[PDB]
């Protein structure tokens, strides 16, 4: 039975290909034996070995059948049997034991396990084997990608041509679109196309992306993205009937084709969730954008978008930023078109407060572009009047983060000087973003040494205070959690 | 064993028919549905709980006759009518009414969906964390996503204005997110959709699914490994054994049982 | 703090006791007990020394009584329990040592009948703090079961079971003759550690916590503290002699016994002699801890998320015992849970690196031996082990302002014995001004809590780096105590 | 207010003709927010990736310059391939070209070592 | 090297992918590989210089017999380099860092008697004051 067994996992590797369901019934065979007790009692280590199986191959055999942790699991039982019999043999490494594998198996270990553990998706795993080949290009790439260094996979993509083609512009067109750049990006897409007639599925599917995020209507087995441009043209056109089966066809294919596949770790759930609540999310506003539009519909459309938004706290930003991106397309869209009976004033305060959520979100992940592209947009509809804004001191924030604090700090100066004078203690929410500015400056200020602690006392921390006190404007949330802060800032 | 038998020959009868009909054929399905009414009311005349554990397959099968024509509507209608507004008081069939899914939003069902409203709502209101174990003890009867379709509806209904509450769940499913009830939820809801591929009216199960996984969305689940759901029974009748041999005839003939139910004769 | 020197209007001790009554007005089930032990700090002796202890009980005493005025049930038979738990420990129980299923507890003992104790919860139990006053629906002691275990050690604890309201068993240790305060003091700096951790967002995705368990005092020389259910300790399960992990798996390496014998007798020898030593023990003796979730989870998917949160604990344990100077981490003071394959550190008396000072001090910031590691998988300390570590650290350094208050709070603490004395350190070791002290604790631990390390600023990465490379270093294990076990 | 003229502008400007580079850091006072100062002092400090996000994100700023700096990013962080591309797409959409980008095209052109292209600038 | 000295960090990257184009690892490593090594610590990649650096002083181990000054020069350059690396992470106890890497340049440098050079003298003193160090 030993040897018959490892001829037809040996034969399964040789390809001679085999179908999947006679290997998936011997590596059921074999998990049902992994777990009998042998005559002989022994130990769980021995009771693996009721036939002579060489381990390495069925961990192969299981990683091609997509059980990634029995994989896991084989080459852990493979690498210890093999150091044992080693031990035997005399009366290492995982590089001497991965060389000894492929020198007789023809199956390095290493690779191997790098396979196993990106297919299982924990990110932290991915940096335990690393001692072969990680100079090459494909893997510098994706480590790049993992941690979000797009600056470098640009980098690495544009200098290394013996990468294949469709994956090296996939990357480039990824990397751009992370970093901002969409008029690059643009006229990147515009110039591949002019050198290049014939066009691959996924760069498509990449142009069509861009196309819809970039708000550029005039591009006319449908791909996800080419859907969502279709949905939001026909949005536009007020095609109401082609947006909603466009939006039901989208939906039964990205089910179908999460479905197909078989499901072992939760990490290969989360795209389909986002693209599904994106799509969901379009649908919702479908019917407010059909309708007249009133106030409080949008309010509570805003309000149930922060719900979920809270609700997806602890998400990757992979995930959260296309849902922000077709948010924020949703309500260009909804303030171009649909509004000419100025309503649009509050559909500006919608669009400039998700744009600040968006800025504090890209802020909270150590990316820069994002914010600045969202302060661009807000700077396009909203222009500085007397009084300062929430988004004034976003910006101030996002400079800061950008390790610029001479320009934050001036921001911050001009706005408190334009408050000392503007306000009168009139509005409650200037009054909040006038103490959250002197208690921001005082302490941008102390970090930086900018200041001798007594002006920092006289002219900001204590006016800070002062301003949330004296003014009276009580019996809220939000100046409660202004006063503590400030307290919590003259305090320390 | 004849009434299981009977039962489950009647409706693989059933749910196997020619798209066109004859007088011949008619008169066929009359008789088969006719037949399946009359064992129903002998059964549950004679016996109060015999059906409780073939209700749900019965009424599955009867819920798409009843829109399809209309010389035979009046009898499923009545045949449903019976197994379920005239029976309501009894004790016994009260439980396993409580977990049958609700019935099509249409004209001809609305007694029977006052009925069961009325039914599952007789201790008080539900919770967005009730609903969604309901909906999870109701999943684990049937084989067919097709009669799931209306409640994967009304589940999507509770999960869009119900958000305060699905924040308190994730709260208090911090401590074991293992058996977190959202990642549950969510692996239930992929199983069906796969289950439904390969069946009439595929298309409608796959948009309600995606409806219902568009309501919850890629939120950390704080877990790795996906565990699939186990029958608690069948593992303490496996650990009742100590023997090998006793449990490879247990297991062998609670295959051969479930298997005795197949369409094929053979 | 209480006392009874600086009373007036505007007196110190005026205000703490008014302080001290509100809260134990608002909530007795979180402090009734503290004060008690306070107040029976010398009911040892009378069951069966400053002008601060004095002044400290008599303070205890007008809250006590101050409490008493409201609530006399609740006093009364939280008094009664307190004494019955004195009594029970401070029974010899000598006789029993051999014997190991299970003791009757003698019927002249008064905690055979206590029972339905309405107004006392189970001391051990972990109560949730509500803002509202009155606290409703909480278990209560109702029943105590009629025989004991005993707990493997040279004073031998007794292991008790309680039966609460609600029909559950819950087991307790009781301890006589030992110090509990330090153990309690250790598991709250433990707890805020956690409220830090699950704040930030990089360790609460990965569910980076310390494991705790309570602890009460009920005098100045016994206690009683919650019985962790379900774990056993590492060296039990590593080293034992007939049933042992090493014994089973590699019957042809050396014992246990054998190690034990050889690195005892190259104590008093030179350097080079003991590294050669203990490398040639360590060469005949392989570790097998790997097995641990191998035989307990034979599903691959279990087996794979146990082995990720023990690898977790790890990480999280080692860097937080780094920040506290945590030491005397030995095969016995560490368990292991048989379910979830975290662990636990008991038996906290050595902290703020008091274990250097030892006259065969400490040389490692933490437990990381080659059992610890093999127990991590194929990688080691390369994959999740060193990314927790480095985030770990990360939120130590991020919130180190209060973790230096909290440290200064506690070492001013006049009853927390932390400091090394001469018995303390001939106890520990046996083999078959106080301002300045503070002070350069406070400084050392300020240093740790940033970059310096030997002087120079190191990142977060560097400073895991140092720490990993002094944890596993071969010369450092080989100069150890061979109590530590460093070949385990 | 009093002669049309601001001294700030003028400081900035005088110290930019004299080319000192600390110099440049004494006066930013006023109007230091606006892209065109932030762009030049990304490029002072060789901030590549900056100026090139800057420089993509504003577009009010005129289009000869717009692209001559966007370029001039491009070439100093490497992109030769990314450079070349989207020489070849600014061409497709729009045939009229400025003398800059002719010589910025001719830059590129011997850089990359491309030989198929055919008052001569230098580069030319 | 002039790139690495002004902060940039692409085109020193270009300039190795440039070099690679024309020069193949052959069984002895050049001043090169050395030079991709300075440029990935220099990127704050301090993991795969060190494997780059460990790789090739394993090469070198078993290629080298005391034959060529040139090689010789960049045997002990690259171990002294691994020793001042490998002190700086932490990620060596002292005792091994003097015994392989930086006793071991100094030992190269010395007993091979490639003298009388200007070269020569640079890396020994080099290796010298990193042994002092
Ligand atoms: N909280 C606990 N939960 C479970 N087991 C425990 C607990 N505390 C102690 N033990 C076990 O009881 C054993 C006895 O330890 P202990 O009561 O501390 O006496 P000891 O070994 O002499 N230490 P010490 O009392 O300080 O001298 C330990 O080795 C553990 O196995
Ligand atoms: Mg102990």
């Amino acid at each position: 039975l030993s040897t018959h067994v490892q001829g037809f996992f040996t034969s399964c590797l040789r390809h001679c290909c085999l179908d999947k369901k006679s290997q998936r019934t011997m590596l059921a065979v074999v998990d049902y034996m992994r777990r009998q007790k042998r005559p002989s009692s022994g130990t769980i280590f021995n009771d693996a070995f009721w036939l002579d199986l060489n381990y390495l191959e069925v961990a192969k055999v299981a990683q091609s059948c997509a059980a990634h942790f029995t994989a896991l699991l084989y080459a852990e039982i493979y690498a210890d049997k093999k150091s044992m019999d080693d031990q035997e043999k005399r009366s290492t490494t995982i590089s001497s034991l991965s060389e000894k594998s492929k020198e007789e198996t023809g199956i390095s270990l290493q690779d191997l396990l790098l396979e196993i553990y990106r297919s299982i998706g924990e990110p932290d795993s991915l940096y335990g084997c690393g001692g072969g080949k990680m100079l090459q290009p494909i893997t510098r790439l994706r480590t790049y990608e993992h941690e979000a260094m797009w600056g470098k996979a640009l980098v690495t993509y544009d200098l290394e041509t013996a990468i294949p083609s469709s994956t090296r512009q996939a990357g480039i067109i990824q990397a751009l679109q992370n970093l901002g750049l969409c008029h690059i990006l643009s006229v990147y897409l515009k110039g591949l196309d002019y050198e290049n007639k014939d066009w691959c599925p996924e760069l498509e599917e990449l142009h069509y992306q861009a196309a819809w995020r970039n708000m550029q209507w005039d591009h006319c087995g449908t791909s996800y993205h080419e859907s969502l441009y279709n949905a939001l043209q026909s949005l536009r056109d007020r095609e109401f009937s082609t947006f909603y089966e466009s939006l039901k066809y989208a939906r039964v294919k990205e089910v179908e084709e999460m479905c197909k596949r078989s499901l072992e770790s939760v990490y290969s759930l989360y795209p389909t969730l986002s693209r599904l609540q994106a799509i969901g999310e379009l649908e919702s506003i479908g019917e407010l954008f059909s309708r007249s539009v009133t106030h409080r519909q949008l309010s509570e459309v805003y309000i149930k978008w922060q719900k979920h938004s809270q609700l997806l706290k602890d998400s990757d930003f992979s995930f959260q930023e296309p849902i922000m991106a077709l948010r924020t397309v949703i309500l260009e869209i909804l303030m171009e078109k649909e509004m000419d009976n100025s309503q649009r004033e509050c559909i500006k305060d919608i669009l400039t407060k998700h744009l600040v959520e968006l800025s504090i979100l890209a802020r909270t992940f150590k990316n820069t572009q994002l914010p600045e592209r969202a302060i661009f947009q807000i700077k396009q509809y909203n222009s500085v009047s007397c009084g300062v804004s929430e988004w004034q001191l976003e910006e101030a924030q996002v400079f800061w983060a950008k390790k610029e604090q001479s320009l934050a700090l001036s921001i911050l100066k001009q706005m408190i000087k334009k408050l000392d004078a503007s306000c009168a203690a009139n509005n409650p929410s200037l009054k909040l973003t006038y103490t959250e500015c002197l208690r921001v400056c005082g302490n941008w200020l102390a970090e930086t040494c900018l200041e001798n602690p007594a002006v920092i006392m006289q002219t900001y921390l204590e006016k800070a205070v002062e301003v949330a006190g004296n003014y009276d404007g009580e019996s809220s949330d939000e100046l409660r959690n202004g006063k503590m802060k400030a307290f919590l800032s003259l305090a320390r | 064993f004849v009434l299981r038998d009977v039962i489950y020959t009647l409706i693989h009868y059933i749910n196997q028919r020619p798209s066109c009909i004859m007088d011949v054929s008619l008169r066929s399905f009359s008789l088969c549905c006719d037949l399946l009414s009359q064992v129903c009311q002998t059964a549950v005349t004679y016996c109060k709980d015999a059906l409780e554990n073939h209700l749900h397959v019965i009424v599955g099968t009867l819920i798409p006759l009843v829109y399809e024509q209309v010389e035979v509507q009046k009898q499923v209608l009545d045949l449903l009518k019976y197994l379920v507004i005239d029976n309501k008081d009894n004790e016994n069939l009260y439980i396993t009414i409580k977990l049958l899914d609700p019935f099509p939003d249409h004209v001809v069902f609305k007694d029977l969906r006052i009925t069961q409203q009325k039914i599952k709502y007789s201790r008080g209101p539900f919770s967005l964390l009730e609903e969604i174990n309901h909906f999870l003890s109701v999943s684990v009867y049937d084989a067919l996503p097709l009669t799931r379709l209306e409640g994967l509806k009304d589940l999507r209904r509770q999960l869009e204005l119900h958000k305060d509450q699905m924040v308190d769940i994730m709260r208090a499913s911090q401590d074991n997110p293992q058996d977190g009830i959202m990642v549950k939820l969510v692996v239930n809801l992929l199983q069906l959709s796969k289950m439904a591929i390969n069946h009439t009216g595929e298309k409608e199960v796959l948009e309600a699914v995606g409806s219902c996984l568009g309501e919850v969305g890629p939120i950390d689940f704080s877990t790795i490994a996906i565990q699939h759901s186990k029958d608690a029974s069948y593992t303490k009748a496996l650990k009742l054994f100590e023997d090998k041999e006793l449990q490879w005839t247990f297991i062998m003939l609670t295959y051969l049982n479930n298997t005795l139910v197949e369409d094929c004769v053979k | 703090r209480m006392g009874t020197k600086m009373m007036g209007g505007l007196g110190f001790h005026e205000v703490l006791n008014n302080l001290i009554s509100r809260i134990s007005m608002d909530h007795p089930h979180h402090t009734l007990f503290i004060i008690l032990a306070l107040a029976n700090a010398n009911r040892d002796e009378f069951l069966t020394s400053s002008q601060l202890d004095e002044d400290r009980t008599e303070a205890a005493n007008r809250i006590i009584c101050t409490i008493r005025s409201r609530r006399p049930q609740m006093v009364r038979s939280v008094e009664a329990l307190c004494d019955a738990y004195i009594i029970l420990a401070n029974l010899d129980a000598t006789q029993w040592k051999t014997q190991r299923k299970g003791i009757n507890i003698p019927a002249d003992q008064p905690i055979t009948k206590l029972k339905n104790l309405e107004d006392v919860v189970v001391p051990t139990m972990e109560i949730k703090v509500d803002h509202t006053g009155e606290y409703g629906n909480l278990v209560t002691i109702q029943s105590f079961k009629a025989e004991f275990r005993l707990a493997g050690g040279v004073n031998l604890p007794k292991i008790i079971d309680c039966v609460g309201s609600d029909g559950k068993e819950r087991r307790q240790l009781v301890k006589g003759r030992d110090d509990l305060r330090q153990d309690a003091v250790m598991q709250q700096v433990f707890q805020m550690c956690n409220t830090l951790l699950q704040r930030n967002t990089e360790t609460r995705k990965r569910k980076l916590t310390i494991c705790t368990y309570k602890v009460v005092p009920l005098s100045q020389r016994s206690g009683v503290l919650e019985w962790c259910t379900g774990t056993v300790p590492i060296g039990e399960f590593l080293v034992n002699n007939e049933d042992g992990a090493h014994k089973r798996y590699r019957p042809n390496d050396f014992s246990a016994f054998q190690c034990q014998k050889k690195m005892m007798e190259v104590q008093k020898k030179s350097f080079e002699e003991k590294y050669e030593v203990f490398m040639d023990v360590c060469q005949n003796f392989q570790p097998v801890f790997r097995y641990f979730c191998m035989e307990k989870f034979l599903d691959p998917a279990i087996w794979f998320e146990k082995r990720l949160a023990y690898t977790r604990s790890v990480a999280t344990s080692s860097i937080v015992g780094y920040i506290l100077g945590l030491g005397d981490r030995h095969v016995q003071n560490i368990l292991i849970n048989e379910q979830s394959a975290e662990l636990v550190h008991i038996d906290l008396g050595v902290a703020f690196e008091q274990g250097k000072i030892l006259p065969t001090p400490e040389t490692v910031p933490f437990r990381l031996t080659r059992d610890i590691v093999d127990g991590m998988g194929i990688t080691g300390v390369e994959g999740v082990f060193r990314r927790c570590c480095e985030k770990t650290m990360e939120v130590m350094r991020n919130s180190q302002e209060t973790l230096l208050t909290i440290v200064e709070v506690l070492l001013y603490d006049p009853l927390f014995d932390w400091t090394m004395n001469p018995l303390k350190a001939l106890y520990l070791q046996q083999r078959p001004s106080f301002n300045k002290v503070a002070e350069r604790v406070l400084m050392r631990l300020q240093e740790k809590l940033k970059g310096v390390e030997e002087g120079t600023v190191l990142s977060v990465g560097g400073q895991v780096n140092l720490l990993i490379q002094q944890a596993i270093d071969p010369k450092n294990l080989s100069r150890l105590f061979p109590g530590w076990k460093a070949w385990v």
